[PDB]
């Protein structure tokens, strides 16, 4: 289990997709021609994992790059690393899905979605051993949301198997492009329920509140938010991409995350927070990485209790420092750790840091406390299903009111089963 | 003389497995081409260290040893690393994909498709042998691999070959080193299944290691390096006596009789001294009295656990150095009436003692100084179910919410084989408590 | 911030040191089954010692000694005192006591039975000492505390749980003069408030209708009894070198006789304190048995003595 | 105490001291492999259904 193929859809998917490769190309020496031009070997040993090697010593990220028009994927092209990208994996209709789930997932995206399950075949086919895939999309438009979780599925028929893996962008009317978005979510969140292992949720509530309170940017481009992310997604893959200690896989990540099957919405964090000089003491990392004001979905975990815990730190550092502060959060704060799952948080180092920084901690927790984040979008769905309002724009496309109240109900019913565990 | 098979079986198993061979080499002046310019019956023979090792025409000593893991990258270190000469290629098997810390993976699922693969090259070793004695099997309770893959091992190990004797070398999972959450689901399912097919078990606390690491080497944070080359030196002394000339312990079927009366409740506590720094400049050197008195001593144990609120069934004491058997009995004189060894009323209250005289082996530029003498206590005491307790109470835990019991039913498992191993576990606790008071 | 659980919720002392740490804004209590503790306050029955020690970053303390209940038990106290030579089977201070399963006066105990006719059976002390004006039998209660290190800590303030009926040496069935335990009695505060006269009251009678003090013709062989027993048990429940640390506070149990000799009759695992004593003691064990071990930002006497031989 | 059977050789020696007298077979673990590997292919077969509908 080394190859992941990554899959990137929509206009966020491929925005926070592309930061994704920048940033990673860059701690593994391959610059925007696909060159590698490093100095450690260990830049290179899983590299594999990510990347494919072409004739000429290239390095072409295993990377799928999705969408139902033509603008973001031409801008991608265009922008700094889009020479890397191999040229038949960009996949594109012309039409749009206009914010619409309908349009992604039974109209517009059903006509595409065979060739790009052709490419995900052919970058599959050439793997010695596929652990799974990563999909970078948002919930709230209409490609990433509709489009993204029909690939899924898709994905789920033919390699039932392999682990699934999202970066799934979670909207807020804070940072919004139309009134559907908490439709557009929760017909995808149902999908996400059945056919997925593990989902990084990325809340844009949280992403603008650091980007405004705890980072003194006054107006926040998407940009902006899109480092926090790009930031995020390098730590979450650390494991993944260099040596070693505990042979690093999708699955075992799931085995040991994820006590109940439903229950795989992860609350993803990072210290410290850039847009330094100071490098952080291991028992500010530690403070930080565990802090609401860090993380990266908008929940406070004091409201919740953590199933399980995963934190990465990244740098040179004392280790003997590092489980100290680690067992002093877990004795100090032992309330908000599950009694009835001992041991629930899992630390590993490694030594490379990320660029810009010394050192930095990547924390990935499976709270109870996500239930807000659910119970959020469905208070914005039921103020507008209350009243069938916007409705016509997918009743257009063949949907039924039928389908957006089982979504409600297997939404809520998300958030019963993460309740019965916050007070159990 | 008898031959003895050695199984390592996951990471766990096999990362010890060359802790003990490199161990064993340097022991019977064995170098990493495999040639022993100290032997002087060329292309065979029947000394002691034969149990243990087969030889070639040409000169070549080779581990009587198969490495089982799931996965390829561990066993490569093996294939490339310092005793790559060592090992044929066959005794080597890896899989593709393991068992993701999942005992069912391991045992049903990946499990199904290699088991004849491997039961084939034992096949390959037991056949080469004048008279196999049986197996010494190395695995952690915590992996997948180690967990579910040894326990169908250990089911087919029983029918192809029921006359053999088995011992296992088993890492019980600690918080303070690398633990998955269900490990303690792995260990109770490996420990149930494997328990009938299990003659006598050592089990290693992997907690109880990395303090005395800690403690006596002075080392901040130990490293997996550091535990086995400790562990390793453990196991040594414990199948010393089947490498070298004596008359205690010389073979698989003594250990039963010495240390196991009772047949489940064979799960003997390992206790090691001295254990001292390499880095320590000035060392006064311990005695007799002082390393025997040293294994009634908690902090030196494979498992942390109080031997004085339980009763002894069986106690041997392993010497490795200068000691003679004057100052033994001195030494236990002293320590019967100081300290508290209760044993059973249906036992003998006493030690089989076994001495060699060559003092323990380093590993150059190892952790652990050279000592004049040295002593592995093998006793059977009921305070080890203290760490059956522990691993039952975090299984209850966790089970009472069915907390990642889905993981192994999406492998085939049944439910009901988690409070059927739990039950066994149930018994298993009773047993040592009925014994033991 | 240190941590505590409390397990056993009938236990007088530890509901006050339980009370006592919350209220120094240093300590959080946590629930029962919660693992991660500084301090274990214990059950009585099945306490579970094989779980202690094993939590990486905590430091563990208990207040209970595993192996104590060997002293504490009337048939293993008998047992204890017959086979340790330290405390011979012609052991002075201890009431000739025998073991059989289910002057010539006994007692029957483990519901009491005293005659010559009728577990364990002791020799019944037909000659007590008796506190005039009254006549009356009592009982020396005397509460020790023996930290981590094994210090033996014996509480300055005692108690004499006193009867209020003249003793008899013809009528045994009748209970209320015979056996002098504070259930059992409720002229229930007749001579003394709720029938307990402390330590000084008691120093003062022996002055005048003995010209002795409590120190020389009681308290001596008191210290001598405590330290006798609890060394005696060091080796089988020391918690020196262990992976998590015990104390426990206990109760002996004393009656003296007519020629001022002192007789243990019971150690106790889990003594309530005296009703007066409760803010005193409970401080104590705090201030010796916890905040040693786990240090904040003498009404004990420490028995020890190395006499050469 | 009585230090009986002793044995000694040039590499060692050993004795006793005494202070004080007093399996399912190949054709069952291939079965229930095989009745995990139905429920694996059931519960496979029951995915490849509902994703069907
Ligand atoms: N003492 C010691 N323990 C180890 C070693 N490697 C892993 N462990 C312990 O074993 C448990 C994990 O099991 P492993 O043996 O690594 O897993 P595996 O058997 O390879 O199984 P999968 O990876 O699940 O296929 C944990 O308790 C680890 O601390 C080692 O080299 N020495
Ligand atoms: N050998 C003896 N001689 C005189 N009196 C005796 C005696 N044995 C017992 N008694 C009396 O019987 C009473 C109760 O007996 P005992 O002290 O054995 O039980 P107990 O369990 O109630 C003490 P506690 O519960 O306070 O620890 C004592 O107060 C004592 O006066
Ligand atoms: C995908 O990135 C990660 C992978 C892993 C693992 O592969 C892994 C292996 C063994 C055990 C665990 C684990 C994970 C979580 C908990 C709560 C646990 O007890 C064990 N994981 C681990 C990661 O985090 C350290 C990864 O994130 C980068
Ligand atoms: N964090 C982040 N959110 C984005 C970005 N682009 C769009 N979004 C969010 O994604 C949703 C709109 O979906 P979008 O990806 O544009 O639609 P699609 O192209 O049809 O999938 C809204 O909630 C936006 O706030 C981005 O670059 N970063
Ligand atoms: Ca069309
Ligand atoms: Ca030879
Ligand atoms: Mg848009
Ligand atoms: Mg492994």
């Amino acid at each position: 289990m080394r190859e992941i193929v990554h899959i990137q859809a929509g206009q966020c998917g491929n925005q926070i997709g592309a930061k994704f490769w920048e940033v990673i190309s860059d701690e593994h020496g391959i610059d925007p021609t696909g060159s590698y031009h490093g100095d450690s070997d260990l830049q290179l040993e899983r590299i594999n994992v990510y990347y494919n090697e072409a004739t000429g010593n290239k390095y072409v990220p295993r990377a799928i790059l999705v969408d139902l028009e033509p603008g973001t994927m031409d801008s991608v092209r265009s922008g700094p690393f889009g020479q890397i990208f191999r040229p038949d994996n960009f996949v594109f209709g012309q039409s749009g899905a206009g914010n619409n789930w309908a349009k992604g997932h039974y109209t517009e995206g059903a006509e595409l979605v065979d060739s790009v399950l052709d490419v995900v075949r052919k970058e599959s086919e050439s793997c010695d051993c596929l652990q799974g895939f990563q999909l970078t999309h948002s919930l709230g438009g209409g490609t990433g949301s509709g489009m993204g979780t029909l690939l899924i599925s898709k994905i789920r028929e033919e390699y039932p198997d392999r682990i699934m893996n999202t970066f799934s962008v979670m909207p807020s009317p804070k940072v919004s492009d139309t009134v559907v978005e908490p439709y557009n979510a929760t017909l995808s969140v149902h999908q996400l329920v059945e056919n997925t292992d593990e989902t990084y949720c990325i809340d844009n509530e949280a992403l603008y509140d650091i980007c405004f309170r705890t980072l003194k940017l006054t107006t926040p481009t998407y940009g902006d938010l899109n480092h926090l992310v790009s930031a995020t997604m390098s730590g979450v893959t650390t494991c993944l991409r260099f040596p070693g200690q505990l042979n690093a896989d999708l699955r075992k990540l799931a085995v040991n995350m994820v006590p109940f099957p439903r229950l795989h919405f992860f609350m993803p964090g990072f210290a410290p927070l850039t847009s330094q000089y100071r490098a952080l003491t291991v028992p500010e990392l530690t403070q930080q990485m565990f802090d609401s004001k860090n993380m990266m979905a908008a929940c406070d975990p004091r409201h919740g209790r953590y199933l399980t815990v995963a934190a990465i730190f990244r740098g040179r550092m004392s280790m003997k420092e590092v489980d100290e502060q680690m067992l002093n959060v877990q004795n100090k704060n032992s309330s908000y750790f599950v009694e009835w799952i001992p041991n629930n948080v899992k630390t590993a180092v490694c030594d490379i840091p990320p660029r810009g920084l010394k050192m930095s901690a990547t924390f990935i927790g499976n709270s109870t406390a996500i239930q807000e984040l659910f119970k959020r979008i469905s208070e914005q769905f039921t103020a507008m299903f209350r009243r069938k309002a916007f409705l016509h724009w997918y009743t257009g496309e063949g949907m039924d009111e039928m389908e957006f109240t089982e979504a409600e109900s297997n939404m809520n019913d998300l958030v019963s089963e993460y309740q019965q565990y916050q007070d159990a | 003389m008898r031959e003895c098979i050695s199984i390592h079986v996951g990471q766990a198993g096999v990362q010890i497995g060359n802790a003990c061979w490199e161990l064993y080499c340097l022991e019977h002046g064995i170098q990493p081409d495999g040639q022993m310019p100290s032997d002087k019956t060329i292309g065979g023979g029947d000394d002691s260290f034969n149990t243990f090792f087969s030889e070639t025409g040409a000169g070549k000593h080779v581990p009587r040893a198969v490495f089982v893991d799931l996965e390829p990258t561990v066993i490569d270190e093996v294939r490339t690393g310092t005793y790559r000469q060592l090992f044929h290629p066959e005794q080597l098997i890896t899989g593709k994909e393991d068992a993701a810390n999942n005992y069912a993976r391991g045992h049903y699922t990946i499990g199904k498709e290699i088991i004849d693969l491997v039961l084939d090259r034992i096949r390959k070793l037991a056949d080469q042998c004048t008279g196999l004695q049986g197996f010494l099997v190395f695995h952690s309770f915590g992996g997948g691999t180690g967990s579910g893959f040894t326990s169908l091992l250990m089911e087919r190990l029983s029918v192809d070959y029921g006359k053999k004797s088995k011992l296992e070398f088993s890492i019980y999972p600690a918080p303070q080193v690398s633990t998955a959450v269900v490990e303690p689901y792995n260990s109770i399912l490996t420990t149930h299944t494997t328990l009938e097919h299990s003659d006598c078990a050592f089990m290693v606390d992997n907690e109880a290691i990395y303090d005395i690491c800690r403690r006596n080497l002075d080392i901040e944070r130990p490293t997996y390096t550091n535990l086995n080359r400790l562990i390793s030196q453990i196991v040594s002394s414990i199948t010393a006596s089947l490498r070298f000339d004596g008359a205690l312990n010389v073979d698989l079927t003594e250990f039963q009789t010495n240390l196991v009366p009772y047949p489940r409740i064979h799960f003997p506590l390992a206790t090691y001294a001295p254990v001292i720094s390499a880095e320590k400049a000035y060392h006064e050197q311990l005695s007799v009295a002082e390393i025997t008195n040293a294994c009634f001593e908690p902090a030196n144990q494979m498992v942390k656990c109080d031997p004085r609120h339980g009763k002894y069934m069986a106690c041997c004491l392993l010497y490795r150095g200068d000691v003679v058997p004057k100052d033994v009995n001195a030494a236990i004189a002293t320590i019967k009436t100081k300290r508290s060894i209760q044993f059973v009323d249906w036992c003998p209250t006493g030690f089989k003692v076994g001495i060699n005289y060559q003092p323990p082996t380093v590993v150059p530029g190892g952790d652990l100084a050279k000592v004049q003498r040295a002593v592995c206590m093998l006793s059977n005491t009921t305070a080890i179910a203290e760490a059956w307790a522990r691993l039952d109470h975090k299984f209850d835990l966790m089970y009472a919410k069915r907390a990642f019991v889905h993981w192994y039913v999406g492998e085939g498992m049944e439910e009901g084989e988690f409070s059927e191993a739990r039950e066994d576990m149930a018994a298993l606790e009773k047993d040592y408590e009925e014994v033991g008071v | 911030m240190y941590t505590f659980v409390v397990r056993d919720e009938n236990s007088s002392v530890y509901a006050e040191v339980s009370r006592l740490l919350l209220a120094t804004g240093q300590w959080k209590r946590l629930r029962k089954d919660n693992p991660r503790f500084n301090l274990m306050l214990g059950e009585r029955n099945r306490l579970p010692f094989g779980r202690l020690g094993h939590e990486p970053g905590l430091v563990q303390l208990v207040n209970y000694y595993r192996g104590a209940d060997k002293l504490c038990r009337k048939a293993s106290l008998v047992k204890l005192i017959k086979t340790s030579p330290e405390l011979s089977e012609s052991c002075t201070w201890f009431p000739e006591s025998y073991v059989i399963y289910p002057g010539n006066v006994w007692i029957a105990k483990s519901g009491i039975l005293i005659s010559s006719e009728a577990h364990v059976i002791q020799k019944y002390l037909e000659k007590p000492l008796l506190l005039e004006p009254g006549h009356r039998k009592f009982d020396i209660r005397s509460w020790v505390l023996v930290d981590h290190l094994y210090n033996i800590y014996l509480y300055r303030e005692g108690v004499l749980r006193t009867s209020s009926e003249p003793y008899n040496s013809a009528n045994f069935q009748d209970k209320t003069c015979h056996l002098t335990n504070h259930c059992i009695q409720k002229n229930y505060g007749r001579y003394e408030e709720g029938n307990e006269m402390f330590f000084e009251e008691f120093n003062q009678y022996l002055m005048d209708a003995l010209n002795t003090t409590l120190e020389n013709s009681i308290l001596l062989q008191i210290k001598h009894i405590i330290r006798s027993c609890l060394m005696c048990i060091e080796p089988a429940i020391s918690t020196k070198h262990l992976h998590y640390q015990s104390f426990q506070l206990f109760g002996f149990d004393f009656m003296v006789d007519e020629e001022l000799k002192v007789w243990l009759i019971e150690v106790n695992g889990a003594p309530a304190c005296a009703q007066k004593l409760y803010a005193e003691l409970c401080q104590g064990i705090v201030d010796v048995a916890i905040s040693s071990v786990f240090p904040l930002a003498s009404i004990f006497i420490k028995l020890h003595h190395h006499h050469h031989h | 105490m009585e230090v009986i059977e002793l044995n000694k050789c040039t590499s060692g020696q050993s004795f006793e001291v005494i202070l004080k007298p007093p399996d399912p077979s190949l054709e069952e673990i291939q079965k229930k492999l095989e009745a995990a590997e139905e429920r694996r292919k059931y519960q496979e077969a029951e995915l490849l259904k509902h994703l069907a509908e």
